[PDB]
């Protein structure tokens, strides 16, 4: 049952690194 | 590297050894952000690595120190502190770990100084810290309540002001070693003893050490005499500072000319 | 040529001025932005279109690599010195290998002579206390 909000943290937590990296990149120039 | 570089490069991990904080004046065009970028690499043992680098420096070198980390080493990781609050807000919740360097302005810092107190930071250095003369200033304090073992500096074309800045500058070397302005100003022989105190902690290099072909610049002074409607306001005024340097420079500041 | 300056309201009345005569006109001021900063100096190197660039002291010439150029000039005077300092060597640093000099556009002895006086004076006590 708390697997799928473990799953959940993880996935936001990528979504987050990604939001990081297009800071990032956007940063970057 | 070079020569110097490395020998600096010696230095500064000595120093570290022997846990002296020390400043790093050399003049402009000789490498600092490529000593500092060199004493970094030097930490092998995974102490100051496995922590972050809090690199305060002024707001105009944040892009050239940014690309000085993305090309001299393909191993640190930059995360920039500087820009929208959005953006600035989303990279202080990414650490909150590959948080190798930190790049941030000095008003940033102090602004924000609650985000960096909450985390811990293996090495700081504030290059560019000329500015950080005036005690009095809120710069000065909220730098000094940082916790961090280790401070290192890259500043250049050190001192040239009042005592105050050299009170500044050493209380801040060290909180030790010195207690009172007027204690410091009590302490031929005086420039001898303060050269001799400041031998240890701080290096040199100047122009001549460095420079292997430099073509010697040529400065040319140039006179320039003042117009006839200048000459009327220089009248005028002699029969403040600002406005007079004004009215000498050029006169449309105070008499834009009409139609 | 780097020409340097300090009040806004001057390297407005300059910009007025160069945009008069066509020698190009690319300026940074504390007032631009840091990305449009990072970007002129970008250009300033591995770009050629811009003749002169437009500075001020506090906000340009402290760590901004300009070697690209090959003279500087200095519009006005500063009263504490090592500020053109910063400036000066900023165009004469490692990768500036054509050519360094150094222009100063001052009056003649107006109030400026002041000025100049206790900058010499400044300079030569920064020189000869720890060095
Ligand atoms: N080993 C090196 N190889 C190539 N360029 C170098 C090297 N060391 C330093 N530089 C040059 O030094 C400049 C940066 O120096 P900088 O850190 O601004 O000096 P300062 O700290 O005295 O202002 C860069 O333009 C870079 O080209
Ligand atoms: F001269 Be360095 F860019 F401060």
């Amino acid at each position: 049952l708390t697997e799928e909000m473990l799953l959940k943290r993880e996935e936001r937590a990528r979504k987050r690194r990604l939001q990081a990296a297009r800071r990032a990149e956007e940063h970057k120039n | 590297l070079k020569g110097y570089q490395l020998k600096g490069m010696n230095w500064l991990a000595n120093l570290y050894e022997q846990g002296i904080n020390g400043i790093l004046a050399d003049e402009m065009g000789l490498g600092k952000t490529v000593q500092s970028i060199a004493l970094l690499a030097h930490l092998a043992e995974r102490e100051n690595i496995w922590g972050p680098f809090l690199i305060i420096s002024p707001a105009s070198t944040l892009n050239n120190w940014h690309q000085e980390f993305t090309r001299f080493v393909p191993k640190f990781k930059v995360l920039p502190y500087w820009g929208n609050p959005h953006d600035r807000k989303v990279i202080r919740r990414f650490w909150s770990a590959p948080f190798h360097v930190v790049i941030t302005s000095y008003q940033l810092v102090v602004q924000d100084v609650k985000y960096f107190q909450r985390v811990k930071w293996q090495y700081m250095v504030l290059d560019e810290a000329q500015a950080l003369k005036s005690s009095s200033s809120v710069r000065w304090k909220i730098l000094l309540q940082f916790q961090c073992r280790n401070r290192l500096l890259l500043t250049g074309t050190p001192i040239q002001n009042t005592m105050a800045e050299l009170w500044a500058l050493l209380h801040f070397i060290m909180p030790t070693l010195f207690d009172s302005h007027e204690e410091f100003n009590e302490w031929e022989n005086q420039l001898s003893r303060l050269h001799m105190i400041l031998k240890p902690f701080m290096l040199r290099r100047i122009k001549k050490d460095v420079e292997n072909e430099l073509s010697d610049k040529i400065e040319i002074l140039m006179y320039c005499q003042l117009t006839s409607r200048q000459k009327l306001l220089y009248q005028a005024l002699k029969n403040l500072v600002m406005q007079f340097r004004k009215v000498c420079n050029h006169p449309e500041l105070f008499e834009r000319q009409e139609t | 040529v780097l020409i340097y300056s300090q009040m806004t309201r001057m390297i407005d009345l300059l910009e007025e001025y160069m945009v008069y005569r066509k020698h190009t006109y690319m300026r940074l001021d504390g007032s631009s932005k840091i990305s449009e900063r990072r970007d002129m100096v970008a250009d300033f190197q591995n770009r050629n279109d811009i003749f002169v660039f437009l500075l001020s002291t506090r906000a340009g010439g402290l760590g901004i690599n300009l070697t690209a150029a090959d003279t500087v000039i200095f519009y006005d005077s500063d009263w504490n010195p090592t500020v053109d300092q910063q400036a000066m060597d900023r165009a004469h640093r490692l990768g500036q290998t054509k050519q360094v000099t150094v222009y100063r556009l001052i009056c003649k002895g107006t109030i400026e002579e002041r000025i100049l006086q206790r900058a010499k004076e400044k300079s030569e006590i920064q020189r000869m206390v720890i060095s």
